[PDB]
């Protein structure tokens, strides 16, 4: 059904939308997430 | 509490352990996953559905 | 003969994820490469790994003698068919064939695998033929065959089954399912543990037993927790072999938490140096964490971050973001406070949202099948 | 010479149903709506537009509007011989040699069902002799000797508006085929007359044909023509959207299940435009479960793209990856980062993604998202801040996003508190706020209070169903 | 529309605007950001401040108010920014103890300005307002007691009346 | 607790609806007697919740 | 032509024929029903 104005108009990729909900939360790090023990 | 030997509240700021509890409400539990069951059926519907239509 | 061709698989991600040894795949590769005549071993590493100053001829000389055993099968498939008899020579070139698929290229597979997929009669000619796809498709990063020649050997190799091989697709799709990270799956299908001391597609059970911690850490409760691994013994023989995985398994089992930090980072090295894992190890750090600090909430209400610094260190503004964004990620159900510092346990089951779901459900399901009523005037 | 057959059967399988099943479905028929030809021609309208038409090239040129549009007669029941006519014309094309009579010589082809005799008395005939040509000329528009006749031929269907207002004198409900025509060919019309330039007497075109559809014939005019003007109002300024504010009469059966479903999401971009978040994203929202089906490549797509914009802008939302069309993706370039900025509090990539595509943020043309995109910013901080700790202090959060000062963070707090999300107050000496969050709030009598709405909701489904059990 | 460019353009639509601005308004503001959008951000600084300025104002600062006063007579917007202070201080009796503690006198001169005419003074005998001891409050609960009945019952029953009445007649 | 307990087997049915093409001699109802127990029973329990704002005033 | 469109315009009001076909087949289908 085209009528309207719009005739002009999980491989790695669902693990990206909780990965999404990750991109801006420690994307790997392993030091700070294991230096954070000895610093006291 | 993590064994269910001990149903209660522990406490740290005014050292209060509180024992209490009532977990079984089957008239919520049964009825709604129930119902869930019920969408999963209808669901299986949605094909009947999307057969008489194409 | 599938074991040094996993040791393929551990060594191409050997190649894939660590640079800090940036030809030690070469190096035991190259070594797997001139034994065994294997010629996938410099063809990949002719593509993925380095630019090669010079194993031109010393390794085209052996890709004339891969010619050699490849034409002697080109002469044996003739030579032995005058033979009545039903599939034998295609087995016996399909072994082969599928060995020169572990020897060389895509070239073996598509003469070896599209030759004997079509004509298979029997119970080896279909199980080799599903586990000799699953070998290359456990090897590279491929879905559609892991996943759908088990299919087929749900369909093909079943009538019913037998009470093993059965049981080595259940080891396959467990495989699969901490490819990706099915938690439930993955350890639900290693729950037998009786069937795979060690087969010619076990190059390590060791491995296997690292699989089943790494994931039953996450998806097995504690009655269930119990129930494996102290009303058990048949995986702790092997794993108290491996004390510290004991050890990280009973301290999750009494809640102490440095050691968390400390058997957890052995565990999130290796997930970092274990192939399956890469595209996923991300949500695993968080998620063990939060997996104990569900039960650490459910401990008390009154708490504080200087009796769980006692067991995080200087976890003050580490849980700033750790736990915020544990609340901001939809879970982790608490309140917590400042200065007054407040923590909450709480969501009893029956409150609001089981009340919920089923107008969730039956509002664009509603609408849904409305509109699908609606279809049917004009 | 072998493929024009398959043209030559369609539209004999199409006039048949049309001129002479529909015919006499006007006769004496239509109760509610028996003319179920109506809606067949309206499918074989889809199907020539899913395939060409009938004759846009098909190997020769000009063969079946020059024919069939002769001798329709409508006499003594050997018309079913005029019918032969047309059947075995079609020698012509597979033996005889093509001539070019399309697009020049129509002007008395259009004319000739009138001319051969007094044909019959229904519209619905004159509407096929006026559309079943003249729609198959208009997806051309390759602006070369052929849109000032696409042009023209809508000039011969504005006749056929003045013979849809002056035909059958009062009452006889012909609208139920050519205002079912007429929504197709009057889009058709906007299409062609806007592929040049805005349409300004159209538009009273457009009113009056709005006003004649009022009580009358109220049958599927009225919805479709307002779409029409809706989307003029949208594809130029902005001044008559008060027009459905003080003439809100927009409520019909809903006949074609998708024209209110599109309806909803025009109307859904006015009230994001106007100003909305919460009615105008369940009005998307509404449209977007109303979505009919996908059996249409890549329309939900870009539609889609301008659909959740609003919910960009509440700054609730996550990556919305489930729509993604991988062939939008090279479209979406900008918006995947976009949706990435909405999860992202970075001002510099606030900025940064409107300096890398301020070009389709141009395409998009609707900069009330970047209005009001900053604010979103700071009231997904606050949301998720505010929802995380009881007795926050506004410097921590404030010198956290960069604020600088106690007073724009009070600032902050006090039109959040005019904008009603959480207590959170301050114990006033310099700031440092004094707050809580809120359970315990209420969770028992508040559900039946809704719980009303929900049931009374149901049961109106269920006498919806009951009077929907009444059709067969 | 192809007339000669009008002199007065770039400000009439400002005058337009900041009187909209000054009269509270919520969507002619946006059919504003619709009739001629694409000079707004490059240019028209009677635009193009407006807009920006709308933005700083429910970005949460009246004292970009005096910094953009800093320049705007811009012919005659003066009885309009004077409307605009005015939209400043009712704003202030709206916003001044929506939910808060206390304010004193120093947030009174803070969001406040002019420090002391008889116009916050009025603002403190004309709301209904206790001038606490150099000290300020809503009321003495802010709130006006919130119970709203303390029966949330027959009311609900009334509806279970007309709510089984209105699935008596169905089926 | 009736009205949970026959409802399972109420909704064993609708699987038995899904016959996928057809493979289902006539309807074979069950539908009924759930709606029409639970619609007057609890048309009693909503006129019981009446009957003390009633009877009380 | 004042009032010589409502008569006509109720009869378009006649698929109260119709869904009370319904009805009065279901009349049928049920009384039968019983009386069987």
């Amino acid at each position: 059904m085209s009528e309207k104005k719009q005739p002009v108009d999980e491989d790695n990729w669902d693990d990206d939308n909780v990965e999404d909900d990750f991109s801006n939360q420690l994307r790997a790090e392993l030091e700070k997430h294991g230096y954070k023990m000895e610093t006291s | 509490i993590l064994d269910k030997k001990f149903h209660g509240i522990l406490d740290q700021g005014e050292g209060v352990l509180i024992i209490f509890d009532e977990p079984p409400v089957d008239k919520t539990y049964e009825a709604a996953l129930e119902t869930i069951q019920n969408m999963s059926k209808v669901v299986d519907s949605l094909y009947n559905k999307a057969k008489k239509l194409t | 003969p599938k074991n040094p061709d996993l040791r393929i698989a551990q060594l191409r991600f050997l190649l894939s994820l660590p640079e800090h040894r940036g030809d030690a795949a070469v190096r035991d590769e190259l070594m797997a490469a001139v034994r065994d005549n294997n010629m996938a071993p410099y063809y990949e590493a002719l593509c993925k790994s380095l630019d090669w100053q010079i194993d031109v001829d010393l390794l085209n000389k052996m890709k004339k003698a891969n010619e050699d055993e490849l034409k002697r099968l080109d002469e044996e498939l003739e030579d032995a068919e005058k033979n009545l008899g039903e599939s034998e020579i295609r087995d016996a070139m399909m072994a082969k064939a599928e060995y020169l698929c572990r020897i060389g290229d895509k070239e073996g597979a598509l003469t070896a695998f599209r030759k004997t997929y079509d004509k298979t009669v029997a119970l080896g000619h279909r199980l080799d033929i599903v586990f000799y796809l699953l070998r290359i498709g456990l090897f590279y990063m491929d879905n559609d065959l892991i996943t759908r020649n088990t299919e087929k050997a749900k369909s093909l190799i079943e009538e019913g089954g037998d009470w093993d091989r059965r049981n080595r697709l259940k080891v396959y799709q467990g495989l699969y399912c901490v490819a990706i990270r099915d938690f439930k799956q993955a350890a639900e299908l290693f729950l037998d543990t009786v069937s795979t001391f060690t087969s010619y597609e076990l190059m390590d059970y060791k491995t296997f037993v690292t699989y089943t911690v790494y994931v039953s850490m996450i998806a097995l409760e504690r009655p269930d927790l119990r129930e494996k691994v102290i009303k058990g013994a048949e995986i702790l023989e092997v794993l108290h072999s491996l004390p510290a995985v004991r050890q990280y398994l009973f301290s999750l089992y009494e809640c102490r938490y440095s050691v968390f930090f400390q058997s957890l980072a052995v565990v999130e090295q290796e997930m970092k140096k274990d192939w399956l894992f890469a595209p996923h190890y991300r949500y695993y750090v968080r998620e063990m964490r939060i997996h104990a600090y569900s039960q650490l909430l459910e401990s008390y209400r009154s708490l504080t971050l200087g009796y769980m610094a006692e067991a995080f260190g200087v976890g003050v503004e580490f849980i700033d973001q750790e736990l915020s964004r544990f609340i901001a990620a939809g879970r982790l159900h608490c309140k917590i406070d400042k200065v007054n510092e407040i923590v909450e346990t709480n969501r009893p089951d029956s409150k609001n949202w089981q009340y919920q779901e089923t107008i969730k459900k039956g509002d664009l399901l509603l609408n849904r099948v409305q509109k699908l009523s609606r279809v049917i005037n004009m | 010479p072998p493929p024009p057959p398959a043209p030559q059967d369609v539209e004999m399988k199409e006039e048949a149903a049309t001129g002479g099943g529909s015919t006499g479905e006007a006769d004496g028929k239509t109760a509610a709506a028996a003319a179920e030809h109506s809606q067949r021609e309206l499918d074989t309208v889809t199907l020539e537009d899913i395939k060409e038409h009938v004759k846009q090239l098909e190997k020769a040129v000009s063969g079946k509007e020059p024919r069939f549009v002769l001798r329709a007669l409508r006499m003594l029941p050997s018309t079913s011989r005029r019918l032969n006519h047309y059947v075995l014309y079609k020698a012509v094309q597979g033996f005889f040699t093509s001539n070019n009579a399309t697009r020049d010589f129509l002007l008395p082809f259009l004319e000739e069902p009138m001319d051969t005799e007094a044909d019959l008395q229904f519209r619905p005939r004159t509407g096929k002799a006026a559309s079943t040509p003249l729609l198959p000329e208009v997806e051309a528009y390759l602006q070369l000797l052929v849109v000032i006749f696409m042009m023209n031929s809508k000039r011969y269907k504005e006749a056929q508006k003045i013979s849809d207002d002056l035909m059958q004198k009062i009452s006889t409900q012909n609208r139920r085929a050519l205002d079912l025509v007429a929504a197709k060919c009057y889009y058709y019309h906007a299409r062609v007359y806007e592929f040049l330039d805005k349409l300004d007497v159209v538009r009273s075109f457009l009113h009056a044909r709005l006003r004649t559809a009022t009580l009358r014939h109220d049958a599927d005019g009225q919805a479709t023509l307002l779409n029409l003007l809706l989307r003029n109002y949208l594809h130029y300024s902005l001044y008559d959207q008060a027009e459905k504010l003080v003439s809100k009469s927009v409520f019909p059966e809903q006949a074609n299940n998708n024209e209110w479903a599109r309806y909803l999401y025009y109307t859904g971009r006015i009230k994001a435009i106007q100003l909305e978040y919460s009615e105008a994203r369940r009005t998307m929202t509404n449209a977007l479960r109303k979505a009919p089906q996908h059996t249409a490549v890549g329309f939900k797509q870009t539609v889609h793209k301008l659909l959740i914009v609003v919910e960009l802008l509440l700054g609730e939302i996550p990556d919305r990856l489930q729509f993604r069309q991988p062939s939008l993706k090279r479209s979406l370039m900008p918006y995947f980062l976009l949706t990435q900025a909405v999860r992202t509090g970075n001002l510099a990539k606030f900025n940064q993604v409107l300096d890398q595509f301020g070009e389709k943020f141009q395409a998009d043309g609707t900069y009330t998202l970047i209005i009001r995109l900053r604010h979103n910013v700071i009231k997904t901080g606050v949301r998720m801040i505010s929802l995380s700790y009881s007795r926050i202090s506004l410097a921590d959060i404030a010198q956290k996003l960069q604020l600088d000062s106690p007073e724009d963070a009070e600032f902050i707090v006090a039109k959040a508190i005019r904008d009603g999300v959480i207590e959170a107050s301050i114990n006033h000496e310099k700031g440092y706020v004094q707050s809580k969050e809120m359970i315990d709030i209420y969770s028992t009598r508040e559900p039946q209070l809704a719980f009303h709405q929900r049931i009374s909701f149901c049961l109106d489904i269920h006498n919806m169903s009951v009077k929907a059990m009444r059709f067969p | 529309e192809q007339l000669p460019e009008s002199a007065y353009m770039h400000q009439l639509l400002g005058l337009n605007l900041l009187f909209l601005l000054s009269q509270n308004r919520v969507a002619e503001f946006h059919t504003e950001l619709e009739r001629l959008p694409a000079k707004d951000i490059q240019t028209n600084v009677y635009i193009k401040h407006p807009v920006s300025l709308e933005q700083y104002l429910m970005e949460g600062s009246y004292n970009k108010v005096f910094l953009a006063k800093g320049n705007i007579p811009a012919e005659s917007y003066t009885f309009f920014i004077d409307i605009l202070l005015d939209t400043i201080r009712d704003e202030i009796a709206g916003c001044i103890e929506k939910a808060y503690e206390k304010i004193l006198f120093t947030e009174a001169t803070r969001i406040l300005f002019f420090n002391t005419p008889k116009k916050m003074t009025d603002y403190a005998k004309k709301r209904g307002w206790v001038l606490g001891p150099n000290n300020y409050y809503s009321f003495a609960s802010q709130q006006q007691k919130p119970e709203d009945t303390t029966i949330p019952s027959t009311e609900l029953a009334k509806q279970v009346i007309e709510y089984a009445r209105q699935l008596e007649m169905i089926v | 607790n009736y009205n949970k307990a026959v409802e399972e087997e109420d909704k064993m049915t609708p699987e038995q609806l899904a016959i996928k093409n057809v493979g289902k001699q006539d309807p074979k109802r069950h539908l009924e007697e759930h709606v029409d127990v639970l619609m007057t029973s609890n048309i009693v329990q909503c006129l019981a919740a009446m009957l003390d704002t009633v009877v009380f005033k | 032509y004042l009032s010589k469109i409502e008569e006509l315009q109720l009869i378009v009001n006649d698929k109260s024929q119709n869904l009370r076909r319904l009805q009065a087949q279901r009349n049928e289908l049920n009384a039968k029903v019983r009386l069987l």
